[PDB]
RNA sequence: UAGCCUUUAUAAAUAAUAAUUAUUAUAUAAUAUAUUAUAUAAAGAAUGGUACAGCAAUUAAUAUAUAUUAGGGAACUAGUUUUUUAAUAAUAUUAAAUCUCGAAAUAUUUAAUUAUAUAUAAUAAAGAGUCAGAUUAUGUGCGAUAAGGUAAAUAAUCUAAAGGGAAACAGCCCAGAUUAAGAUAUAAAGUUCCUAAUAAAUAAUAAGUGAAAUAAAUAUUAAAAU
RNA sequence: AAUAUUUAAAAUCAAAUAUAUAUAUAUUUGUUAAUAGAUAAUAUACGGAUCUUAAUAAUAAGAAUUAUUUA
RNA sequence: GAAAGAAUUAAAUUAAUAUAAUGGUAUAACUGUGCGAUAAUUGUAACACAAACGAGUGAAACAAGUACGUAAGUAUGGCAUAAUGAACAAAUAACACUGAUUGUAAAGGUUAUUGAUAACGAAUAAAAGUUACGCUAGGGAAGGGUAAUAUAGCGAAAGAGUAGAUAUUGUAAGCUAUGUUUGCCACCUUCGACUCAACAUUUCCUCUUGGUUGUAAAAGCUAAGAAGGGUU
């Protein structure tokens, strides 16, 4: 006969970074088929709908009244911040860059311009 | 009349499974609904086959046909497929071929239930007894005044189950998604959704 | 219908279908000064089944519609594949046109005043016709289409002519109101009404 | 079939007595944990050991595990339990839906107190 | 090769292991309904769809002196009295490996705190063995709800574990032998003799039933509730 | 004392817990036996002995079975 | 009171998705449309997921240039998960790296590209059978378990039995017993005859007994006790 012994190995899907966990840029938070979890803020979504943090912070799972029937995963820039942040409140942003105190480095950056 | 031969479009082999043990106190199928006397399992949950059920059916029909407007209701359907293999075979080589249909009967379910204008309790008892002698478990007689068997040695009454609405319970102990929907219907979100 | 909340499984369960129908039906309001029935549109359907073998008959049918009505016809294209009828998909089988205002008024006036009186054995429109929420449909054959002024004027240019269905859409809440309205516009009715 | 694991289907009086004592011992452990938490709460509030023990108002535990273990409907005490559930445990592959609690592996250490209402 | 083991060490080291606080609500107070505080209740921060439960949608089953459709059953020149077959509605019942509208416990897992430091984790140099596994429990696939069967999934033990109990006993119950001693408290198991150690209470058995491997449908004789 | 389903702690009833001090809510537990069916091949196999009690009647026995328990 | 807007609510992902199945999708990922055909481009790629290796997957950011957009911005192929193959040896192009006395060459290297090892981590460019004449080194990679089958009993009784399910009989199904049969597992690698038999009883004969419109007698059928003797 024709034996039925063909199958594909389990795709290692599921949450790869849990709530309250600290994350850095690019780290993968969730691997999924389709958008079971949508991206919130400070987080992006890839070709295969992989959720990945865009800034350092703390991972939070939440729900947003603007998008009922939609789960969200996002990154809070501090632990003490509830992630479904108030709508009419200035966005929390991270400058990220550092000032070039070194004279030579400042000179090079000043003299570097685009094509 | 296909209770002993379901009409599945794609006939498919099925895994063995286990006969459910209803530890949540389920009484689905353990009440009289269509008739006035009935037959219910009394021993542990077991498996019945189409041939056995048909034999019990004709055993009861031998008593139900000689009646005035007498009817028999079959509460069970053989909705599981089973496979067999020849004895002169080594283990393995896949599954076998379809052999028969079967049904999983838990402890309290009712198999048959009958009614009739000229029906008499003693006649019903003898009919159901003779029918039970042709099935692979232990069976008992049920009337409209009889309690519902929820276990091997435990009965209960459907009137004890409280009637309660669940919308109100959900409202009083909301879910996070429900609260999110409610808070989405508020104007400060609806008026700014942007879609 | 809505599920009674006697079981928890009813919390997020989608609502049930209407009792007798798989589609919801509209409510019927009393007739008042603001909602009197009236004609809202007319649509003519011309499906030349013999165009399955000849695509030019569709153009001829469109010209028939344009001359009768005066509006721009719109093509009809096959959608289903039925072998017994030798109907493929994606081919031009006829034309349609929708009429409103003065143009539909003229079309109905000319119908009633010229064409319907010139039919051989015409008793009117069936009293058991029309969608149950306002709207009356009736057909015309090729010989009937030959009675229109434009065709009669230049018979030479009409070796073949095609029939068509006519759908009158009104504001009537129910069909009998639309029947009364059309009778006012002089449309005879012969059958026994529902 | 082949091996002889001569485990009798019913316990003896001595085995039953030992099982009763073990159940009671676990009950005592739970009681002592709750009492210690109460005395700690009193001492944190300011009282001393003597009137912490003599306090009319006993503080109940605020942890899920301790609260549930203290509820009789979740972890019934030995004297509350039934004779059936003291010695027999629920099995769905056995005639009568029961098996001797002494056929459970490591039965003198693990604890079973509750079986389904109608089983 | 990875996995499991071993030797020697490294610090801007506790990063490891375990549990608690996270929540919702009530009451009583305050402070400024909203908080904060105390007490209490709830299987109690985030993730998930198994049991259970259910028949929603899908896939299947039953019924009707209730309706639509078709051939249409004594009068008959189109229209019935009807325990007439099938399909579609209505109502009421049912189940499923590839059905979950409800939904556990265990579980995954986060920060801080507490406990474990005669202790974990990580890292550096270097050295192996192993890649035939076996039972006992609990969920399963196959087999026939067979096998001291076979295939994998959680413990545990044997493997590589002496000692007590299971009569005898690789895998079961308890407990891990550095060497002695033998006073004390014991685990599992037991206390008529063989054989270390017991005295009682309340009912039932009369069949040596049974007493350390419970054999079924059924039949007879006996027990109380109205 | 007679016609007499069912083998039950769900429901009711009775005792107890946690809140309550003039009483109520919630929770936990308590609902049958004996015999027959019975079943092979070196030898009866609870491990063996043996184990059910009885006035007169003496220091002095009366389950060593089953079900709940005590010291 | 009425028109025309803006839309809101319920329902819907069952249609459609380039292609299986699953997850996702109306805020559309589905559909229509204008530009466009551009990002189906170039040099570094952190960090994660997955993971023995070798490979695979998501991707922030820096730099060069494109297309669309008023702008914000989007685009490093397709809603996602399959659509594939190492190194050696050859071949084509570019690079300006080395040029075995020097110069150029030849040849090698770097960058890009091609052909498939489907036993699909691919022995070689290139390979089938037979031994009952066989040889060496090893492992075993009738008893034991099971009772589907076979045999036997029991419960119930549809039907035969001139009449009456139970004298006899008992046809599908139900509950068990044996381990004599045919199989199943893999712990453990001679059929018949002659001679002598020992043991069991599920008794063929011999003794005792119950039933039998179906025991008048005789001969029988069925069943209970019975293993002393006998059984070509
Ligand atoms: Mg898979
Ligand atoms: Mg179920
Ligand atoms: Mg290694
Ligand atoms: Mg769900
Ligand atoms: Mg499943
Ligand atoms: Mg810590
Ligand atoms: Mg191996
Ligand atoms: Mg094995
Ligand atoms: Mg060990
Ligand atoms: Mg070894
Ligand atoms: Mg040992
Ligand atoms: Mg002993
Ligand atoms: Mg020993
Ligand atoms: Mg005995
Ligand atoms: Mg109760
Ligand atoms: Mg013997
Ligand atoms: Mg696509
Ligand atoms: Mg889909
Ligand atoms: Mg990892
Ligand atoms: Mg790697
Ligand atoms: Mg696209
Ligand atoms: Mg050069
Ligand atoms: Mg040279
Ligand atoms: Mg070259
Ligand atoms: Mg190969
Ligand atoms: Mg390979
Ligand atoms: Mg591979
Ligand atoms: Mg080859
Ligand atoms: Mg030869
Ligand atoms: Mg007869
Ligand atoms: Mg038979
Ligand atoms: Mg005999
Ligand atoms: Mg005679």
């Amino acid at each position: 006969s024709r034996t039925s012994m063909k199958d594909s190995a389990g795709r290692r899907l599921g949450p790869k970074k849990y709530e309250g966990q600290d994350v850095s840029t690019g780290e993968i938070i969730m691997r999924q088929r389709g958008t079971k979890f949508y991206p919130g803020e400070n987080v992006g979504i890839g070709k295969d709908h992989s959720i990945f943090a865009l800034e350092p912070g703390v991972v939070r799972y939440y729900l947003d009244p603007f998008h009922p029937k939609r789960k969200f995963i996002g990154v809070a820039l501090r632990r003490d911040l509830k992630l479904p942040s108030p709508h009419f409140e200035p966005t929390v942003r991270r400058f990220g860059r550092f000032e070039l105190t070194n004279k030579r480095a400042a000179y090079k950056e000043e003299n570097s311009i685009s094509r | 009349k296909h209770e002993y031969a379901p009409r599945f479009k794609i006939v498919q082999k099925k895994q063995k499974g286990r006969v459910p043990v209803r530890t949540g106190g389920s009484i689905k199928g353990s009440t009289l609904q269509f008739g006035k006397y009935g037959l219910r399992l009394k021993s542990e949950g077991i498996r019945i086959s189409a041939q056995q059920l048909k034999e019990a059916d004709n055993a009861i029909m031998r008593y139900v046909r000689p009646l005035n407007n007498g009817h028999l209701w079959r509460r069970l359907c053989t909705n599981v497929a089973v496979c067999i293999k020849g004895n002169e075979t080594r283990m393995g080589k896949g599954k076998g071929g379809f052999d028969h249909w079967m049904v999983r009967v838990p402890t309290g379910k009712i198999l048959f239930e009958i009614n009739g204008d000229d029906l008499h309790e003693k006649v019903a008892r003898e009919a159901f007894r003779k029918a039970g002698t042709k099935l692979p478990g232990v069976y008992e007689f049920v009337s409209l005044d009889s309690l519902v068997r929820v276990g091997l040695h435990s009965f209960k009454n459907p009137k004890d189950d409280p009637v309660k609405n669940f919308y109100d319970e959900n409202a009083k102990k909301p879910s996070k998604k429900y609260l999110n929907i409610l808070k989405s219907q508020e104007p400060q979100y609806k008026l700014f959704r942007g879609r | 219908r809505a599920w009674s909340g006697d079981s928890p499984y009813h919390l997020n369960r989608p609502p049930k279908n209407p009792r007798g129908s798989k589609a919801q039906l509209p409510d019927i309001h009393p007739i008042k000064w603001s909602n009197i029935p009236g004609l809202e549109s007319v649509v003519i359907n011309c499906f030349v089944r013999e165009a399955r073998e000849n695509q030019l008959l569709a153009i001829t049918a469109a010209l028939q519609l344009q001359q009768i009505t005066g509006c721009k016809p719109h093509p009809i294209f096959s959608k289903n594949d039925v072998p017994t009828w030798k109907l493929r998909k994606g081919h031009q089988m006829g034309a349609k046109v929708e009429l409103k205002g003065k143009e539909m008024s003229q079309f109905l006036s000319t119908l009633t005043e010229i064409v319907l009186p010139r039919i051989r054995e015409y008793k009117g429109i069936s009293n058991q016709s029309g969608n149950r929420f306002g709207g009356i449909s009736f057909g015309l054959t090729a010989e009937d289409i030959k009675f229109f002024p434009e065709i009669d004027a230049n018979q030479d240019s009409w070796p073949k002519t095609f029939g068509m269905h006519i759908n009158i859409n009104t504001s009537a809440q129910l069909d009998y109101q639309a029947r009364t309205l059309l009778s006012g516009f002089q449309f005879p009715f012969f059958g026994e009404e529902k | 079939g082949g091996l002889l694991w001569k485990i009798p289907w019913r316990m003896s009086t001595h085995q039953k007595t030992r099982q009763r004592e073990r159940l009671r011992n676990v009950d005592q452990v739970i009681k002592q944990l709750t009492l210690g938490l109460h005395v700690q709460r009193c001492q944190d509030k300011g009282l001393t050991y003597q009137e912490a023990m003599e306090s009319k108002k006993k503080y109940k535990p605020r942890s899920k595990s301790l609260r549930l273990l203290n509820k009789p409907s979740v972890f019934p005490k030995e004297n509350q339990m039934s004779s059936k559930d003291k010695y027999w445990t629920f099995d769905k592959k056995a005639v009568g839906y029961r098996k001797g609690i002494h056929k459970v592996p490591k039965w003198t250490k693990i604890s079973i107190r509750k079986a389904p209402k109608f089983f």
